């Protein structure tokens, strides 16, 4: 299959400087057909570059695209506040019209480990058929963690979603609230209950635990 | 009932060129592409170019830039393909099919082409005549290909065996057999039509014993 | 340009089995794959379009699966009527590149073909030439020799032979042999001889006719 | 100036179809192609097919060859792209986009990149239909505080459709608080946690409720959180 592969996942940086995002396809594409895609959070798409090197109506001249083949380049210049969103490549050249996973702009700061907390199920959600523990990551960067959840020191799987909130407007942190959901039964079953963290700003694995 | 409609046989001087019309019927010309293919004798296929009446576009396979061109005529509803500087390599059907979009679904009858110094010469036909009965004709020495053979003006259909013409000194030579049931030959009629549209040349030659 | 790879070159199947045909991709075309039978004489005749799309009209027996760069093509039930050409077509990229084809032949009981030999006319002897034209038709396998013999000995040189593509009714072949002469050369002899070795037979079918009619 | 208007939002029950609009404005609608593409929550966009539309002739996508369609109606200037035998990963926000104008080369995708991209429309696979949520409270306890800080919360559990607006002390309390995205559960229903941080100095006698709306359900709710 072809594979638009787009390093990296996610490109720090601070307004002002020069931003460097790379798009690698597993198959040669004829004649330059790449484009970029700019994508706002909440928004919809905005073509950037045509033909790899060709910006479309409307984009400042501090977007340039360069490459063939098979490695090109989106380049930023100089980075504006609005700059900071998530980019795309596409091949158009075959018709498949593959994207690449796309590479998130955010903004550059100091690692911030997390302030984790957890939040044992009301008895007020008992009489339905679940139990729904929370654990809180708050005000954390960067945003590469790794949440485990562990009843009786037995990892849970495939039970517990999460969600992350859009990069703080002001202090540029990250927060994270994963959902463990188990059965009335099931929780009434067990007894201790503990939500293991891992972040790039600890020394160790952070565990948050309490028991019924 | 769509239907395309190409121009007949042409022999073209080594160097010279030669412009080939498809005429459309049966559907909106302008509303759909024209792709011409090209299919040497005894070979696989190979995509010439395209032209898109709706955007006024074209676009060719870099192996015909320079060799070929494409042109439209809305008016007509017919697409045209000059072919310039030919040489013998150049010989071969050439195709136009309507596009859907970018492969083809309606592929015209073909026009062939024959690059050689050559000069064309009409067809010599010669009657073969000996509980079923077999005719046959001798279309010797003609150029260039094709030629058409039918029985009866068609009404022979079954039990006819046209063969692949051969050619010689710069002259293909065509074989068509037929055989019948004894009662209607010789007792009625069995003449073979040839034609050589090179040439614009219609022979009819009815086959009687000695 | 998109490299394909059709295979097998040709194959030999009965009636009531099964044909697959296959092509192979130099790149990715997603499902982009179409199909052709062209039958001798006219131009291709697109069966399956893209993503295995059965054009109305065709027969059901027709099908085809396969998608980034290995694509197949089957007929169930295959018939008479299906000796033929077969070409794969990708329209993904430019330029839009055909496969190698594939030509499809019937396999059914042997047949012994019908020979007849017929004298040059008149016509082509008062132009100067002569043509001794024999006619072997409607025989299976397609593996077959025409000896020419004048008065009694072989001759090879001046004999034209042609074929035809398999019959879609009765899956056989015909064959037709043409011994040219001068027309002096022609009127120095007498018996003129088709001899026709086949499978179908250890002892040749003879036709032959003398010039004393 | 050219501008591509989408249909609006749609829920339909696993295996249903759904068919999303495209309406052209300020361009020769029959002129150019129009991509169909889909993004899931978080996910990279995928490639549906495009439609000429001009002749109506179509190019799909592999994987969505047997259950999607794309037509056309020329007079109404509009694009239609409907997706048959819908499963949970079929929620997503679909987007129309036509390519760019012709400017010649060889290849006929030449200009087939997204030049105009509409808003988009959201589609959502569930069997559930309009229900209000359940709010339950993330009390403040030991494992919620750090040094001077605590923290509490509301639970808003299945609810469906989204959205709901969560506020705390009818407004009065910002600083602080995390609404996090909903989630939508195994269940088809949404489910989303609204946190705040807070001083434990001022927890017993400060009184925070959070305020949770959902007038898809004509709902509102006020849950105390309280420390147990
Ligand atoms: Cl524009
Ligand atoms: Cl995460
Ligand atoms: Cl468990
Ligand atoms: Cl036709
Ligand atoms: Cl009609
Ligand atoms: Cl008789
Ligand atoms: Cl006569
Ligand atoms: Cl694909
Ligand atoms: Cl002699
Ligand atoms: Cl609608
Ligand atoms: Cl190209
Ligand atoms: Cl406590
Ligand atoms: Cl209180
Ligand atoms: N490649
Ligand atoms: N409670
Ligand atoms: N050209
Ligand atoms: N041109
Ligand atoms: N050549
Ligand atoms: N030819
Ligand atoms: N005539
Ligand atoms: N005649
Ligand atoms: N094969
Ligand atoms: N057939
Ligand atoms: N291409
Ligand atoms: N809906
Ligand atoms: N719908
Ligand atoms: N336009
Ligand atoms: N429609
Ligand atoms: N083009
Ligand atoms: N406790
Ligand atoms: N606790």
């Amino acid at each position: 299959e072809i594979v638009l592969t787009q390093s990296p996942g996610t490109l720090s940086l601070s307004p002002g400087e020069r931003a460097t995002l790379s798009c690698r396809a597993s198959q040669s594409v004829s004649s330059s057909y790449l484009a970029w895609y700019q994508q706002k959070p909440g928004q919809a798409p905005r073509l950037l570059i045509y033909g790899a090197s060709s910006r479309a109506t409307g984009i400042p001249d501090r977007f340039s695209g360069s490459g063939s083949g098979t490695d090109f380049t989106l380049t930023i210049s100089r980075l504006e506040p609005e700059d900071f969103a998530v980019y795309y490549c596409q091949q158009y050249g075959s018709s498949s019209y593959t994207f690449g996973q796309g590479t998130k702009l955010e903004i550059k700061r100091t690692v911030a480990a997390p302030s984790v907390f957890i939040f044992p199920p009301s008895d007020e959600q008992l009489k339905s058929g679940t139990a729904s523990v929370v654990c809180l990551l708050n005000n954390f960067y960067p945003r590469e963690a790794k949440v485990q959840w562990k009843v009786d020191n037995a990892l849970q799987s495939g039970n517990s979603q999460e969600s992350v909130t859009e990069q703080d407007s002001k202090d540029s942190t990250y927060s994270l609230s994963s959902t463990l959901t188990l059965s009335k039964a099931d929780y009434e079953k067990h007894k201790v209950y503990a939500c293991e963290v891992t972040h790039q700003g600890l020394s160790s694995p952070v565990t948050k635990s309490f028991n019924r | 009932q769509v239907q395309l409609q190409q121009s007949g046989p042409e022999l073209v001087k080594p160097g010279a060129s030669v412009k080939m019309s498809c005429k459309a019927s049966g559907y909106t010309f302008t509303d759909y592409y024209m792709h011409w293919v090209k299919q040497s004798h005894g070979k696989s296929l190979e995509w010439i170019g395209y032209f898109y009446p709706n955007n006024g576009g074209d676009g060719y396979n870099q192996k015909f830039k320079g060799k070929a061109t494409l042109t439209i005529d809305k008016s007509s509803s017919t697409a045209y393909m000059e072919l310039r500087s030919l040489t013998s390599e150049d010989s071969a059907v050439y195709y136009c099919a309507r596009g859907g979009d970018w492969y083809f679904d309606v592929w015209g009858a073909g026009t062939t082409v024959t690059v050689s110094s050559a000069k064309t010469t009409p067809p010599s036909v010669y009657p073969l005549a000996p509980s079923m009965v077999t005719l046959g004709c001798l279309v010797k020495g003609y150029f260039p290909e094709p030629v058409t053979v039918t029985w009866n003006s068609g009404s022979l259909s079954s039990g006819v065996h046209t063969f692949p013409a051969v050619l010689e000194s710069d002259l293909y030579t065509l074989s068509s057999s037929v055989t019948v049931p004894s009662s209607p030959r010789p007792s009625e009629t069995v003449t073979c039509n040839v034609a050589h549209p090179a040439s614009s040349t219609k022979v009819d030659k009815k086959i009687v014993p000695r | 340009e998109t490299t394909v790879t059709q295979s097998p070159a040709s194959l030999s199947m009965a009636i009531g089995e099964k044909v697959t045909i296959r092509c192979i991709t130099s790149t990715d075309i997603d499902d982009d794959m179409n199909w052709y039978q062209q039958k001798p004489g006219e131009p291709p005749k697109l069966l399956i379009s893209e993503g295995n799309t059965l054009r109305p009209g065709v027969p059901s027996r027709f099908s085809s699966s396969g998608f980034d760069t290995d694509f197949v093509f089957t007929i169930e039930n295959m018939l008479s009527e299906d000796a033929a050409d077969y070409y794969c077509l990708q329209s993904d990229n430019s330029p839009f590149t055909f496969g190698g084809g594939t030509k499809l032949q019937i396999k059914r009981a042997d047949a012994a073909p019908t020979v007849s030999i017929f004298p040059p006319s008149s016509e082509q002897l008062t132009s100067g030439g002569a043509s001794v034209v024999c006619f072997l038709n409607n025989f299976y396998p397609k593996d077959i020799n025409v000896k020419w013999k004048i008065d009694g000995s072989e001759r090879q040189n001046g004999v034209l032979n042609s074929w035809t593509d398999q019959d879609s009714k009765d899956s056989t072949y015909s064959m037709s042999s043409t011994l040219t002469l001068t027309k002096d050369e022609y009127e120095r002899h007498n018996s003129y001889t088709c001899e026709a070795t086949h499978k179908t037979s250890t002892s040749p079918i003879v036709k032959s006719f003398n010039r004393n009619e | 100036q050219v501008q591509l208007v989408q249909s609006g939002a749609e829920v339909k029950k696993p295996g249903a179809s759904v068919k999303v609009s495209c309406k052209a404005s300020g361009y020769t609608f029959t002129s150019y192609a129009m991509h169909w593409v889909r993004q899931a929550p978080g996910q990279r966009l995928e490639w549906m097919g495009w439609i000429n539309a001009g002749n109506g002739n179509t190019k799909y996508s592999q994987k969505f060859q047997g259950r999607v369609t794309i037509t056309r109606d020329t007079s109404a200037s509009t694009a239609y792209m409907e997706l048959s035998s819908l499963r949970s990963e079929d929620t997503a926000v679909y987007y129309c986009a036509r390519v760019g104008p012709y400017c010649g080369g060889d290849s006929p995708q030449d200009n087939y990149y997204m030049d105009v991209w509409g808003k988009g429309t959201t589609v959502t696979v569930s069997s559930a239909s309009t229900k209000g949520p359940s709010v339950f409270p993330l009390a403040p306890s030991s494992k919620s505080t750090s040094g001077g800080t605590a923290a509490l919360g509301c639970l808003v559990k299945d609810y469906f459709p989204e959205p709901v607006t969560v506020s705390w002390n009818s407004g009065a309390l910002t600083s602080g608080v995390h609404t996090f995205p909903a989630v939508l559960q195994s269940s088809g229903l949404y489910s989303l946690s609204s946190v705040v941080t807070v001083p434990s100095s001022s927890l017993g006698t400060q009184t925070y409720i959070c305020n949770v709306n959902h007038k898809p359900s004509n709902t509102k709710v006020d849950k105390k959180v309280e420390p147990k």
